[PDB]
């Protein structure tokens, strides 16, 4: 039945987009990463500055 | 897959509230908030609600969770708090705020529903505890830690909807590893040996692709790299990139090796991983990851950094005094430098060192040693010594060497005889 | 599928490669039964690493042969050649 | 898991010509198509041949 390969065309269509989720997951978990080595980077730089200061 | 088609009929099996306000199971204020929430439907609507009766909110999804036995109402409660979260995950601190109020961690409201009979339930709970845990600010904990642990562990030993309810498992355990705090307490759990375990029984490659995700994770952080050696990951994790044909699958181990090669904290550590993946014959399988063709190229760009990695992983085995180092440590155990074509052509001459004593050494391995692997070792050495520097053969005849490798062409080992074979007759090519 | 048919196109002349080898030979090639395909998993790699042996082994041992076979002619010859000047 | 399944279809071009054949039928089949290959759904001369 066409229903029933209809049903599979839902399922595909569905498992790429939760795909795109999952590799938006990935993309998420790079750049929280990166984003909090740079956060740390950042604040160390003049962290660094302020304790020789003082 | 099964949750969100057990979802999708709970969303539809909604319930009647004032019954179990009748029945006295949940109090007026609770039954008078969920029956507005399931009317609030524009976010702004649900925004006013939730941040004007917040106590009363987290009160209303905790009692009307965890005082009811009837699994139909408690599945619908967990899908509309799995849902408000899915909206917007800002709102866990509804139930923290909640919890604070209360002077507790939000960790016992939601443990216990982990205990429930219905498989839905319970991955319903695992799923709210996961964005729960992994959202907030408040870290999920020892004891309770342990519990959801222990919980994702047992799921995991089971291995279909039982196979699908493990997908959601996985995905409770990556959203969870969305922490470095949770990733590291995770290395410190033997659950990493489960997941090598459930790899190595060849699961669907759903969970491959899902349970390799959780490895990447923990492979960015140079501590735990340092870590979690133990595991023998490189090893598993090959046989899957060799074996399994999937580009997710694929994509993802190379994404963890790169992340091992470039986060290490050591060269030393780096190097243990190379050598682990070129033993495995992870450069051969990158070669022809290079000649496949991609829609990603982070593919591409990992393969070519791995590749380059393991290349100088190769120049540094290439060493001569490596080579040495292990003649002396009598290490012949098919380290890559032996098969280096480019070590052998451009440096064999170098083994005549300190009145030959590379070769003094080869003989007397050839003389000396039961195993069959530094025989046939030692064996290949003198074939490619005699190959790339044919003066050598004199030395070799010299030494004596030529009547060892023609006794080891007798040897009960295949491996050995075949070596020696090739060595006596490298020796006995020309004058 | 560029890769995949290129590396059955190379195995294909290795086979005939062997093939050959064999026929000149004359090994009796034993023809038994009939087969399934390969599986899908990558385990062509390890029948192309079986191609890669077996021609390896041909090409050295058939090299060998030769160059062993020679020299023992030569050295039967300087054995004669060195019985016959002994007169001297 | 996925069945691969297919749907019939309908926009279709004239499809290729095809007949079953055995010993006593094949080489009739074969000096018929040798001349010519029938149209679709067409009579087919091998039989009365």
């Amino acid at each position: 039945s066409d229903a029933d390969v209809q049903k599979q065309i839902k399922h595909m269509m569905a498992f790429i987009e939760q795909e795109a989720n999952e590799k938006a997951e990935e993309i998420d978990a790079k750049a929280e990463e990166e984003f909090n080595i740079e956060k740390g980077r950042l604040v160390q730089t003049q962290r660094l500055k302020i304790m020789e200061y003082y | 897959n099964i949750i969100a088609a057990k979802a999708a009929e709970v969303r539809a099996n909604k319930v009647n509230w004032q019954s179990y306000l009748q029945g006295q199971m949940i109090s007026a204020e609770d039954c008078e908030f969920i029956q507005r929430f399931e009317m609030k439907r524009c976010s702004e609507e649900k925004q006013e609600m939730l941040q004007t009766e917040g106590s009363q909110c987290a009160k209303t999804f905790i009692n009307l969770m965890t005082h009811i036995s009837k699994e139909q109402t408690v599945q619908y409660i967990l899908t509309m708090v799995d849902d408000m979260l899915q909206e917007n995950h800002q709102r866990v601190s509804i139930f923290f705020d909640y919890a604070k109020r209360s002077k507790s961690t939000a960790w016992p409201y939601f443990l216990p529903m982990l205990n429930r009979q219905d498989p839905f339930t319970v991955h319903m709970a695992a799923r709210i505890i996961a964005k729960l845990a992994a959202w907030g600010k408040e870290l999920m904990e020892g004891s309770d830690l342990n519990y959801y642990f222990n919980w994702i562990k047992t799921q995991l030993s089971s291995q279909s909807d039982s196979s699908q309810y493990v997908q959601c498992v996985a995905g409770c355990l990556q959203l969870m590893l969305r922490v470095n705090e949770y990733r590291f307490a995770w290395v410190e759990a033997d659950g990493v040996n489960c997941i090598m375990g459930v790899l190595s029984n060849k699961c669907g490659f759903q969970l491959q692709y899902q349970m390799i995700f959780s490895i990447w994770l923990l492979a960015f952080s140079p501590q735990m790299c340092e870590h979690l050696r133990r595991y023998n990951i490189i090893p598993v994790l090959s046989d899957i990139l060799q074996e399994s044909v999937k580009e997710k699958v694929t994509r993802i181990i190379l994404a963890a090796f790169r992340n091992f090669l470039e986060k290490s904290t050591e060269r030393e550590t780096r190097q243990e991983y190379a050598l682990a993946m070129i033993q495995c014959k992870v450069l051969k399988q990158l070669e022809n990851l290079e000649q496949q063709k991609y829609d990603d190229e982070d593919i591409s760009e990992d393969i070519k950094f791995l590749l380059e990695k393991l290349g100088e992983s190769v120049q540094d085995l290439s060493s001569f005094d490596e080579y040495s180092s292990e003649l002396k440590s009598g290490r012949l155990e098919w380290s890559p430098v032996h098969k280096s074509e480019k070590f052998w052509r451009e440096n064999a001459v170098r083994l005549n060192e300190k009145n030959y004593e590379l070769l003094k050494i080869l003989t007397k391995l050839l003389e000396v040693s039961d195993d069959p692997q530094v025989l046939a070792v030692a064996a290949h050495d003198v074939g490619e010594y005699v190959r790339h520097y044919p003066r050598g053969k004199r030395v070799i005849e010299q030494l004596g060497g030529k009547q060892l490798v023609m006794n080891h062409m007798h040897h009960e080992d295949q491996q050995v005889r075949y070596n020696a074979l090739l060595a006596v007759q490298k020796l006995m090519v020309h004058n | 599928f560029v890769n995949e048919v290129r590396r059955c196109e190379e195995m294909d002349r290795k086979l005939r490669f062997v093939e050959k080898e064999i026929r000149k030979a004359n090994i009796p090639i034993m023809d038994t039964g009939e087969n399934p395909e390969v599986p899908f998993p990558r385990d062509m790699i390890d029948l192309e690493a079986n191609f890669e042996k077996i021609e390896n082994e041909l090409k050295e041992i058939n090299t060998n042969q030769e160059a062993l076979k020679r020299n023992f002619l030569e050295l039967t010859e300087l054995k004669f050649i060195l019985r016959k000047t002994q007169q001297f | 898991t996925v069945p691969s399944i297919l749907n019939r279809m309908q926009t279709n071009q004239t499809p290729p010509t095809y007949n079953k054949t055995n010993k006593f039928t094949h080489g009739f089949q074969n000096i018929v198509d040798a001349y010519g290959i029938g149209t679709y759904r067409e009579i087919n001369p091998a039989p009365y041949t």
